[PDB]
């Protein structure tokens, strides 16, 4: 019991983000389902000390 | 569509807590920052607070620094505020307000919030130290005029509402009831009146009919010259 | 804290002329091509309504009668013919530096034809001066403009600090206002005196006019 | 007794809004849409060379059903099946029939 | 843009300018006009044209395309050939949201950029014989008429001619 | 970056300016000291924020999907059930690394731009009263008390009133 | 491109200087040479270096990959198996031609910014004793030998020490 749009069949993950990796397999409004586990997406600005 | 609910004020003795909930519907609440703006009573809009989407930053204005605290469960659409330490000053209506701008970015105390989108329902929020009294509902006597009029005075009860009707409400016209006034003892009073034609100032007899839901209290007084 | 003031504080215009309202600002509230600043309806018992939003859009309800205006540190609401769902407080708003801050608010009222009040003075009742204090009481009946003022007089010593008063709100028909007063001493003190009036002085009144009981 | 000189860009009186990386709404002088989406309603007949079939299914055209016998060593580019279409002569099934009309 | 000139120290742009994109403002003894840039105009539009050109030469002129729409309910098939085509479609969308985004972007910050181009060719034109306002104004500090400034739009200006006058009005 | 203020002419950062993301440290008579000036940074927080919010506005709501594992070995239209994702799958990782890059990218450039955005807003306000000593430090040349300063920090500081003091201290 | 000193206010490219990518040639007193500025050469071949990795390290390893080629009429399956990789294969061909489209359009913008960024270091040094003739040459306002250019070049410049000499050149 809780809330979830999108379904796995490893569970239920959200869809916040634009991209998954947990499973190709994928029921309800998912994120894509990319190859890499980890992509970063800069909001600063370079970081010099 | 949009939909804000909030919840659970009322009265609550001075340096004593107290915490409200907004439920949220009919947007994406968590990608909205949202806001607490009160209002003290007939009086004008505060700001009280502000809470990221990330749950993550949030400033208070000063009147409310450190004593409340402004929270969010992205999960259950729902924000809340916590208040310790109450006191007189803090005594308004409390409202949730949904911020305009989009996964806002609150990094600091200065930064620019976008309007106000929406508001909700509204919720009382009273800090007196009086526990409650009932009302007193002393009649006011008719004289002289071309038509002349009369009333009841409703005095030392506590907390509000109080609600008047005159005869089961089978009078209207004419009736005016007056916004209640708090007195420096902390119990309010009301007055309410009704202007008659004189011609019965005998023959028509007047109830009036006094209420205060919080006491458990009912009376109706009768309205007579001499 | 920045300071936004609003002016006029009340106003008042006949159904279905112009009325228009100023806010003015403690600094640029103008940024990147945008002005921070939006405006505020709230009738009474009630949250506020967005009216206008970025200085001058209107909020998809708002019907196109409604018009903000200005730009950096001075604008201007305009209901350009004033029907009569528009009594309400109307509060301009700044963010675009947290703290928010917001307008005092500007009372718009209906204006119409001037009107005296009618005055009648009540004394104690016999129930309450069983228990220690004594209550008379003022009322001001239908009367318009809205700017009245009593005045209590104990033997002819002008009275203060001891009285208080409220209001009603304006009348859907009439357009009057109507005026209670609440005169509260000890029956300490009310057994002393024996000329009880209240003074009112109006528009509506060439000159002022002075209501009294003798106690019996 | 001494001057200034001013540089400056023009502006209009209404751009148009566009789309960026930063700004989902921004309004420039001008722009132009990269999307077609109107269609004049009638198939033209050139530059490609357009075989109608009126009330025949092409795979029936082929099989040779009586009112279709009209497009007998027909050649085209592109055949148009019209939904008025039918058929009337044995009743017949063409299992895989999907691909013998591609 | 980047550069903040356009909608940056240049206020805003001006709606009175009807040939030309970039160009002039003067006030003088004489009197005050306003010419065009033609240059730096058609530098921007050079390129704005270029970039059109090539965001346009693809269509697709493949290839017996497969059926996509349907008479029946088929299971296996059937399906991967929307499959196939729901994802093709999903893909040449983001593909286009993506261009139009940077291409407008860039298609932005370039003409920021020749604003500022047009601003250094024109200091460097009044080497000593000016100052920056700010505001993308310059105070020349000599006596300049219709005749001079042309000078400077037309990129003839000679600054050694009006020097030692210029000089003597800024530093005494 | 692209324009060399930040991670380059500018050594390095400052760790102890926590109200904003730019801004003026001093030195004058009346001590030292640091101040963050907040139009700049709204304005690059704007910036992301925005393409924060252009970069996540979708999520895949398409029709059925195929089966994409498998049970048993069964050939060709298994074959092409699999070639199908694993080729969609290589491709939405294709967009999906090239975007986090050009964002990124981007991003700093952008952050970049808005450091020097000052720096030239700055030096302009200045017009004839320091010279840039090379670190992104201006050598202001008269006696600027801290009321004086904080006037070139929130735009009002008028240059004429100086000039006189400053022109005499750089020249003779 | 965009910052406009390549193929911009820098007339043209020295064909003769090869030991480096920017750099400076003079004529003083003691006649005329030039030198690599190696710091600018070395940060330019630096990006695109790194820039040329990040474009390559990426193969497509999979998996038993569906026919390609056919030898046979046979409708449905195949027409699609055709479709799927013609479809495939317009899309690479576009996820290139963008990257290199792109990539370009920035190695040539950023190699522009680094030229334009070495001749705002040097300005910065000389900081009252020369003024830009907007060619890409300064002027320097005093007699300097081939010790004193090398020492520019090498970071070491003094202004102060040929101040004075600078300013009687150039005001009287
Ligand atoms: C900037 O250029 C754009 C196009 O690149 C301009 O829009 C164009 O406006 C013209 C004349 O108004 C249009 O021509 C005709 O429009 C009418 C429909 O209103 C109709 O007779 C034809 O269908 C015909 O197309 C035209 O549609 C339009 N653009 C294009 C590409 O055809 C715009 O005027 C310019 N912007 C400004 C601010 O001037
Ligand atoms: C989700 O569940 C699936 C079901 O097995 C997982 O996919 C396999 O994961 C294991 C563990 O790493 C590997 O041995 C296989 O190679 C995976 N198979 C394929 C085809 O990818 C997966 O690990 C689970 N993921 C998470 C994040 O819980
Ligand atoms: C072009 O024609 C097609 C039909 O082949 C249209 O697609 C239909 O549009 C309606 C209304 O928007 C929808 O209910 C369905 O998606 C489609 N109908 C069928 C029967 O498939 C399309 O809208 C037309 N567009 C233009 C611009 O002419
Ligand atoms: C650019 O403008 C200048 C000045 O407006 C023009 O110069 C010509 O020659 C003299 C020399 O300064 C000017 O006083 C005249 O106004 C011009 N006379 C003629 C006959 O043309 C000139 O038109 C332009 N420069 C060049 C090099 O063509
Ligand atoms: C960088 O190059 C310069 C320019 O030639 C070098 O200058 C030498 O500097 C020292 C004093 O620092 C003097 O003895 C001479 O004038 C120079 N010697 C020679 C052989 O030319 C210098 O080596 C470098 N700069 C620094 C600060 O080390
Ligand atoms: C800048 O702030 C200071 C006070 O801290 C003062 O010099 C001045 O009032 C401010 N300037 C502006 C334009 O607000």
């Amino acid at each position: 019991t809780c809330i979830s749009e999108c379904i796995t069949p490893n569970g239920s993950i959200p869809n916040d983000k634009p991209f998954q990796n947990v499973n190709k397999i994928t029921y309800g409004a998912c994120p894509k389902y990319v190859k890499q586990n980890t992509l970063k997406l800069a909001t600063g600005m370079r970081n010099v000390p | 569509q949009v939909q804000l609910v909030e919840s659970g004020g009322g009265v609550v003795q001075p340096g004593r807590s107290l915490r409200l909930s907004c439920a949220a519907s009919g947007f994406t609440f968590s990608t909205y920052a949202m806001h607490w703006v009160r209002q003290a009573p007939g009086k004008g809009l505060e700001w009280v607070a502000v809470i990221s989407y990330d749950a993550n930053y949030k400033y208070y204005a000063d009147s409310v620094k450190g004593r409340f605290t402004i929270s969010r469960d992205n999960s259950k659409n729902t924000l809340y505020l916590q208040m310790n330490s109450l006191r007189a000053e803090d005594t308004a209506v409390y409202y949730c307000a949904k911020d305009s701008q989009l996964r806002s970015l609150l990094y600091f105390e200065w930064l620019s919030q976008g309007y106000f989108d929406y508001w909700g329902q509204g919720t009382l929020v009273t800090v007196s130290s009086a526990s409650t009294k009932g009302p007193s509902v002393f009649p006011l006597a008719p004289s002289s005029g071309g038509t002349a009029a009369l009333g009841c005075l409703v005095k030392d009860y506590f907390p509000e509402p109080v609600t008047v009707s005159w005869n089961s409400g089978a009078l209207t016209s004419g009736v005016h009831t007056f916004p209640a006034v708090l007195q420096s003892s902390g119990l309010y009073s009301l007055s309410s009146v009704v202007t008659v034609p004189s011609s019965s100032l005998g023959t028509q007899t007047y109830i009036c009919n006094v209420n205060h839901k919080p006491s458990n209290t009912k009376v109706d007084k009768r309205v007579e010259p001499k | 804290d920045i300071v936004m003031t609003q002016s006029p504080d009340s106003l008042a215009v006949s159904l279905g002329e112009r009325a228009t309202i100023n806010c003015k600002s403690s600094q640029s509230v103008t940024f990147n091509y945008k002005n921070y600043l939006a405006w505020y309806q709230q009738k009474p018992g009630q949250p506020p309504k967005l009216l206008i939003y970025w200085a001058s859009t209107r909020e998809s309800g708002v019907p196109d009668r409604f018009s903000g205006s200005g730009s950096g540190t001075d604008f201007t609401l305009t209901i350009s013919s004033l029907q009569a769902e528009d009594v309400a407080v109307y509060y301009c708003q700044q963010h675009y530096r947290t703290p928010p801050t917001f307008g005092q608010g500007t009372k718009v009222e209906i204006k119409r034809t001037v009107a005296a009040p009618s005055v009648f003075i009540f004394p104690p009742s016999d129930e309450q001066l069983k228990s220690g204090t004594a209550s008379v009481v003022c009322l001001l009946n239908n009367f318009y403009p809205r700017e009245a003022k009593v005045q209590w007089k104990v033997d002819n010593a002008l009275q203060s600090g001891n009285s208080q008063e409220s209001v009603t709100e304006q009348d859907s028909k009439d357009s009057t206002y109507s005026l209670s007063s609440t005169l509260t001493l000890s029956k300490a003190d009310y057994e002393k005196h024996k000329v009880y009036a209240c003074e009112v002085t109006h528009q509506g009144l060439s000159s002022p006019v002075t209501k009294s009981f003798n106690r019996g | 007794s001494t001057a200034t000189l001013c540089l400056g860009h023009h502006a209009v009186p209404n751009g148009t809004l566009v789309k960026t990386i930063t700004d989902d709404q921004i309004e420039v002088t001008n722009a132009t849409e990269l999307v077609q989406s109107s269609s004049t309603g009638k198939i033209c007949n050139n530059p490609h060379r357009i075989l109608d079939g009126i009330d025949c299914t092409l795979i029936d055209a082929l099989l040779g059903d009586p009112h279709c016998d009209v497009f007998q060593n027909e050649t085209w580019d592109l055949f148009v099946e019209r939904s008025k279409a039918f058929s009337n002569c044995y009743p017949y099934d063409v299992p895989d029939y999907a691909s013998l009309r591609s | 843009g980047l550069f903040g000139a356009i909608a940056g120290f240049i206020e805003n742009g001006w709606e009175g300018m009807i040939d030309g994109w970039y160009g002039f403002r003067h006030q003088n003894s004489e009197g005050t006009g306003q010419a065009a840039d033609l240059k730096s105009t058609q530098a921007a539009i050079d390129q704005i044209n270029g970039k059109l050109n090539r965001v346009i030469e693809k269509t697709n002129e493949k290839f017996h395309q497969i059926e996509k729409e349907f008479s029946e309910v088929e299971g296996r098939i059937q399906d991967l050939e929307k499959y196939v085509e729901d994802t093709k479609i999903d893909l040449w969308s983001y593909n286009a949201e993506l261009l139009v985004a940077l291409e407008n972007q860039h298609t932005i910050d370039l003409t920021d950029s020749e604003m500022n181009k047009l601003f250094e060719k024109t200091r460097r034109q009044l080497r000593e014989n000016a100052e920056e306002m700010g505001n993308g104004c310059f105070k020349i500090y000599h006596k300049c008429d219709n005749a001079c400034i042309e000078s400077i739009r037309n990129g003839t200006y000679d600054h050694d001619v009006y020097r030692d006058e210029a000089l003597n009005n800024r530093f005494q």
